[PDB]
RNA sequence: GAUUAAUAGGGACAGUUGGGGGCAUUAGUAUUUAAUAGUCAGAGGUGAAAUUCUUGGAUUUAUUAAGGACUAACUAAUGCGAAAGCAUUUGCCAAAGAUGUUUUCAUUAAUCAAGAACGAAAGUUAGGGGAUCAAAGACGAUCAGAUACCGUCGUAGUCUUAACUAUAAACUAUACCGACUCGGGAUCGGCUGGAAUAAAUGUCCAGUCGGCACCGUAUGAGAAAUCAAAGUCUUUGGGUUCUGGGGGAAG
């Protein structure tokens, strides 16, 4: 019972491809197969936000505080139980492009 | 509709020239006019390095990959 | 760098530029090309500099980037690039003063010139210079000292 | 198809006859001056196929044999101007030297090795070939140092 | 007196294309350490903690330097390589496919016991090197017991020259060459026309050859899962190597 046509990793034409440590535990993770979700949030909590812009000394920021970069990479044991990823039916398992 | 044996001219064309009925190619020959001292010589559509006119040696054409550029002021008609 | 001490007051030289997290991960994006460009050049100020350039493929064809809307330049016309961005770098380096180089180099003009050269091979957006090192800085008698800072 | 490349070799280059045999009507030159041009060329030590290329592109000849009805190869060696060892063997040997050339120097380059090794191959492989057809002396080997002092 | 010239194969040549290979170069932060400045009482680590480190000043901050690795992000159902595998700049060396040919050779081909070239990791031999991790080991914790999962350390190893070794779920668990059977967009590399502009190593459009795939669909296949091959099989024969014959014993 061959579960995925993919086998769950995108690599197709090649051998070998580099691992990557997951963010949450660090085990090794193919690069094709990991789940990565690229996270732009800010550092800030939105209250939190109204108090520092009060006290931003300069006025001439536009948005003038930073957004958190991080390109967040799982092993599947992780994303599985973070539930960043998580179980759906044998017929939307192939679906591609699904977030709102 | 369609009939293998008589196969309608402008789609021959667009075939590659293996797959046509004749197996016909798609190169020409073409008389090509010095822009200089305007002498007349042949060359082949796709032609390999670079022709230079028998008279007064300058460039007439340059070599790629199929085309040939026809460099400059060089009048061409194709042969045929 | 601090150069001088004047009277309670400390004088800076030229040390180093740069750029903030923030505006560089602003810039990358999926689906192009990242192309960066690495240069090592003369002043005729006495300095050794180190330029890091960065640039990104710019899409033409009119609909949003994606994973359809492949934006890549061949590894080819990148390589052609760099060795023309970096060759104009150095060009433009050996004529100038640092003081000359450094305004130039903070500011627009070297962005605007560089799409000019590259347009050729592709097309570029946000051309930006990423970081620049001092190799070698010489010391600076009075004189030069006096005529950095040359305030009107 | 591609020779002993095994899995993905298989693809079409072209070249294809036009139907008509008939020389072109265009074409004025008479196949004696024909022969003349290509045992010139010959003598300047061209290949019966860069002598091919030449009248092709330059002299607006497409066809030699449907000019002549002689091919390019059987008019050398009649009018006496002929290439020694076949064009096809020469260049397989010449590689394999410039192959031997390159690994003598770089003794870690496994790839080079590898190609080599089916260079030589083929090499062997139209040895047969030009044996069994009485192209070749029949003693005529292929070793490292025989083939390198034998004309190439 | 020389059959064509295979949408057979070899060779030539032309513009390319590639994270294929080998030498040199070269960068980049990062870990670790050191130096020089600072400042102070806690750092670490965990589910809590404890081993550790700390006033001889740690963690922390700034600037340099040393030393081994490693090439992030761009990075993809994209590329190359025979497979293993391959991702910083530049230069050099030989090599390669596809495309383009009204070039040349003319069956030179397919598959393959012998016999050979490769072949991750781990491991072995002789030197180097030693930053990070880290089998063994030493400890903390957890536990009824932990010689385990967790934590602090740490050797061999990890890297490198010469050599051995030949093995993997070395996986599409799918042999290679060749035909033929549906439809559709897209993608990487050539080429051919056409169109727009700010006129080009860039766009778009339409062809086509070759790649990696995908999405529909089969009145084709299958025990099914599924498969555009895993189809053209009792309507059973295109060519060729290999392997299996209930389970264990037993590689
Ligand atoms: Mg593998
Ligand atoms: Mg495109
Ligand atoms: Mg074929
Ligand atoms: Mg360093
Ligand atoms: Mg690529
Ligand atoms: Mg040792
Ligand atoms: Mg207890
Ligand atoms: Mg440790
Ligand atoms: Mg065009
Ligand atoms: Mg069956
Ligand atoms: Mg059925
Ligand atoms: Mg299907
Ligand atoms: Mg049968
Ligand atoms: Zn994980
Ligand atoms: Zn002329």
């Amino acid at each position: 019972p061959v579960k995925r046509r993919n086998a769950g990793r995108s690599q197709k034409n090649r051998g070998h491809t580099r691992t990557v440590p997951c963010t949450n535990c660090g085990r090794q993770v193919a690069k094709d197969k990991a789940v990565k979700r690229y996270t732009v949030r800010d550092m800030v909590d939105p209250s939190s936000k109204r108090d520092i812009q009060q006290k931003l000394a300069f006025e001439n920021e536009k948005q003038g505080i930073p957004k958190l970069y991080v390109k967040l990479q799982y092993c599947i044991s992780c994303a599985i139980h973070s539930r960043v990823v998580r179980v759906r039916c044998a017929e939307d398992r192939r679906i591609r492009r699904p977030p709102i | 509709e369609r009939d293998l044996l008589n196969p309608i001219y402008e789609e021959e064309k667009q075939k590659n020239k293996f797959k046509r009925l004749i197996q016909a190619p798609n190169s020409y020959f073409m008389d090509v006019k010095c822009a200089q001292c305007q002498n007349i010589q042949m060359i082949f559509s796709n032609a390999q390095s670079t022709i230079i006119c028998e008279k007064c040696s300058a460039i007439l054409c340059k070599p790629t990959g199929g085309k040939v550029q026809i460099q400059a002021g060089c009048a061409f008609k194709i042969k045929n | 760098v601090i150069d001088e001490v004047d009277g309670r007051n400390a004088k800076t030289s030229f040390y180093g530029l740069d750029i903030t997290r923030d505006r560089l991960c602003s810039m990358i994006r999926k689906w192009q090309t990242l192309i960066e460009a690495r240069v090592d050049c003369k002043t005729n100020d006495g300095y050794i500099i180190r330029v890091f350039t960065l640039a990104f493929t710019k899409k033409t064809s009119a609909g949003k980037q994606s994973s359809t809307s492949t934006c890549y330049a061949k590894s080819s016309q990148v390589r052609a690039i760099r060795r023309k961005i970096n060759t104009f770098i150095t060009n433009e380096a050996a004529k100038l003063g640092i003081a000359e180089f450094s305004k130039n180099l903070i500011g627009e003009d070297y962005t605007k010139k560089i799409e000019k050269e590259t347009k050729n091979i592709f097309p570029l957006q946000n051309i930006t210079i990423r970081k620049v090192k001092v190799l070698k800085r010489p010391k600076l008698d009075a004189t030069k000292i006096a005529e950095l800072y040359s305030h009107e | 198809g591609r020779m002993q490349m095994k899995g993905k070799g298989k693809g079409i280059s072209g070249s294809a006859l036009p139907f008509k045999r008939r020389s072109p009507k265009w074409l004025h030159m008479t196949p004696s001056t024909v022969v003349d041009l290509s045992v010139k060329l010959a003598k300047k030590g061209l290949t019966p196929s860069q002598i091919g290329v030449i009248l092709r592109d330059q002299h607006g000849i497409p066809q030699v044999r449907f000019l002549t009805g002689q091919k390019i190869l059987r008019i050398l060696k009649k009018n006496g101007c002929a290439p020694q060892l076949p064009e096809d063997l020469y260049f397989l040997i010449k590689k394999a030297l410039s192959i031997r050339k390159h690994l003598e120097k770089n003794r870690k380059d496994k790839d080079s090795k590898y190609r080599l090794i089916l260079v030589e191959s083929r090499i062997h492989r139209l040895s047969r070939y030009y044996k069994l057809n009485q192209k070749l002396p029949p003693k005529w080997k292929y070793n490292a140092q025989t083939a390198s002092a034998l004309v190439q």
